[PDB]
């Protein structure tokens, strides 16, 4: 129940990786969702591949 | 630097065709382009409308 501006997060030069499956990282503003969930946790760098 | 790839260079400074039929060749330059205290002669573009 909100407006999700995903251009700010993508353009910010702070993320080590931004890899999207199912959706394209650029064509994200013209789509909308019933809900979006953010699963947040800390891992070891070498575990990103898993 | 690859066809079908995105990022701040792929979109702003070097975009490849998605049907590219070539080769990507690379080697490190730590003993040639780098300079002590930072070699500030290589420019990039992080913003574009």
């Amino acid at each position: 129940n909100c407006v999700a501006d995903y251009s700010v997060l993508y353009n910010s030069a702070s993320f080590s990786t931004f890899k999207c499956y199912g959706v394209s990282p650029t064509k994200l503003n013209d789509l909308c969702f019933t809900n979006v969930y953010a699963d947040s946790f800390v891992i070891r760098g070498d575990e990103v591949r898993q | 630097i690859a066809p079908g790839q995105t990022g701040k260079i792929a979109d702003y400074n070097y975009k490849l065709p998605d049907d590219f039929t070539g080769c990507v060749i690379a080697w490190n330059s730590n003993n040639l382009d780098s300079k002590v205290g930072g070699n500030y002669n290589y420019l990039y573009r992080l913003f574009r409308k």
